[PDB]
């Protein structure tokens, strides 16, 4: 799974995340949106203007479903069940997707904790999202 | 790139804030401390052998100045990124024979550093500009694969 | 692509042997199973619930054939693959919404299907010049993006 | 996440490889070489012209480590561990090269095999290569 030092910092930087994890996870499919407007196809139900509610509460259930996450970062397969079937196989979400949403969170985090987001960090958030990227397109391979 | 108006604004307003000399090399040493394939490339450099060491290492500072340095000459040149970078394509496929998917990753990496140093000045707008500039590059410098 | 006349020749001498419309219909529904995701676009063709529903599809077969011809358009109009796909770059982009890696995909299951087809004609040299042609293609599909 | 299907799959196509694994393995890295040249970077030791014997011989050692995965499916990281200390941590070997030389895996089989190269083979084969790359690529380090 990651190595002891990755899930340290993992847990630790999300850790200190704290209660901003919704706002991040708002502001990084916002930055996916604009930055990579392939994207936006998935949500066409929703109102995608800078500060829309529905942006900012599909936000929080993602940082919500990167918190169980980084709580079970063993039980990772079995935690993201519902989530692995609901995007693969219900969603059929492209692969690549999820590499750019990983990127905006990476981004927002920097943005916000400049102070936090110091180089080993940076590289087990990266190996944490590409792991949590593998469960969730799993039904594909 | 086909950047509007108000995106090419919001490019070259951001690149004014850029400290040349110390975003590239924070952004190289990112490249080598997360994707360490990288590192074969640059194993001339020295002790590449731990964060703390990529990160300190004057070779890496230096030379992710010159990359750094090689962007702001092409964000003058817009209109025609292949041919400001097609001696730098030469020399990154013939030569260095480096597979283009990392000139997607140095890009998106100088992506992460600059949020990292401007903060709110690097808001989702300014980042979508900025996304296309650094494809743009990315595919100039693969331009050249022989 | 910068293609060289050994090459060309190479491509265009081969290409006289393959039908095109039955190495589309087969890419197309090679894609769709091997690559599930991309059967989020071709929602309305019916049946892709299992792989013999998808090939034997008559709408995977018929649509086939239409990106395969536009293949061979492509094919000698190497020189100018920009403009030749300008229409459908635009189309892929704005209208359909395909990330361009699925432009990649689709090229090497292409080549997988010649290889099937053309056996021992389709030898590592034969390849090489292709792998060329179908990264002009995708490269020209993915202009129009940003 | 390579269910029955594919194991029943992999286990069938492999067989009917049978002893000409070794060559497929040849003619594979040989069109690698020859249709992206960049991975040629990683065998500056190798003699790489056409059927050299390093190749060839270098080619049966892939074809065996496939076999063994392809008896290991329910635990492939056992299996490949000492391979991929190898070509992560030790050689360094880029990532994409992995699905370069799947890709040219699979274009030799088919080629080889057309008529036993199928649909549901090719997709099961696909998802065999990139399991396989996955576990050979996490020691990075
Ligand atoms: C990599 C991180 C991701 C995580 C942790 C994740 C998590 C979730 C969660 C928690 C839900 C809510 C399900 C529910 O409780 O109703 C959801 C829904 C969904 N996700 Fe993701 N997701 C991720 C990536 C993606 C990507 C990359 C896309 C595609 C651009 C995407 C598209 C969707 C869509 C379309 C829905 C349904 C939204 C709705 O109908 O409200 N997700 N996701
Ligand atoms: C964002 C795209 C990139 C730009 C703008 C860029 C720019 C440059 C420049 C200015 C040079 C100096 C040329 C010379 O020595 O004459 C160069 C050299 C080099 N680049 Fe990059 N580069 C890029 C991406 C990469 C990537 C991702 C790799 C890593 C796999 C790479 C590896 C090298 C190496 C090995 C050298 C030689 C360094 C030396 O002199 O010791 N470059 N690059
Ligand atoms: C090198 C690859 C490709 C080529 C040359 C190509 C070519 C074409 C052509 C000939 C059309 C007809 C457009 C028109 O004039 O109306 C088209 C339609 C379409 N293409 Fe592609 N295409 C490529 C790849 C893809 C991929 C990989 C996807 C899917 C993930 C995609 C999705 C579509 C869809 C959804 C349609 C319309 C189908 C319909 O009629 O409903 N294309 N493409
Ligand atoms: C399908 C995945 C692959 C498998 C099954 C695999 C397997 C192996 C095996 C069995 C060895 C032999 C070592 C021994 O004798 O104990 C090896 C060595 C090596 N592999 Fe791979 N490999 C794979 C992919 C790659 C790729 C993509 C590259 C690079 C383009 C690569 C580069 C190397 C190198 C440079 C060596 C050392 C060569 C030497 O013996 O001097 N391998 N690999």
């Amino acid at each position: 799974v990651l190595s002891a030092a990755d899930k340290a910092n993992v847990k630790a930087a999300w850790g200190k995340v704290g209660g901003q994890a919704g706002a991040h996870g708002a502001e990084a499919l916002e930055r996916m949106f604009l930055g990579f407007p392939t994207t936006k196809t998935y949500f066409p139900h929703f109102n995608l203007s800078h500060g829309s509610d529905q942006v900012k509460a599909h936000g929080q259930k993602v940082a919500d479903a990167l918190t169980k996450a980084v709580g079970h970062l063993d039980d990772l397969p079995g935690a993201l069940s519902a989530l692995s079937d609901l995007h693969a196989h219900k969603l059929r979400v492209d692969p690549v997707n999820f590499k750019l949403l990983s990127h905006c969170l990476l981004v927002t985090l920097a943005a916000h904790h400049p102070d936090d987001f110091n180089p080993s960090v940076h590289a087990s958030l990266d190996k944490f999202l590409a792991n949590v990227s593998t469960v969730l397109t799993s039904k594909y391979r | 790139v086909h950047l509007s108006a108000e995106e090419k604004e919001a490019v070259l307003g951001l690149w004014g804030k850029v400290n040349v000399d110390e975003v590239g090399g924070e952004a190289l040493g990112r490249l080598l401390v997360v994707y360490p394939w990288t590192q074969r490339f640059f194993e001339s450099f020295g002790d590449l052998s731990n964060a703390d060491a990529v990160m300190g290492n004057p070779k890496v500072k230096a030379h992710g100045k010159k990359v750094l340095q090689s962007f702001s000459d092409g964000l003058k040149h817009l209109d025609n990124l292949k041919g400001t970078f097609a001696k730098l394509s030469e020399l990154h496929c013939d030569q260095l024979h480096v597979d283009p998917e990392n000139f997607r990753l140095l890009g998106n990496v100088i992506v992460v550093v600059l949020a990292r140093r401007l903060g709110h000045d690097f808001n989702p707008d300014v980042q979508a500009a900025f996304q296309k500039v650094v494809a743009g590059v990315a595919n100039a410098l693969a331009h050249k694969y022989h």
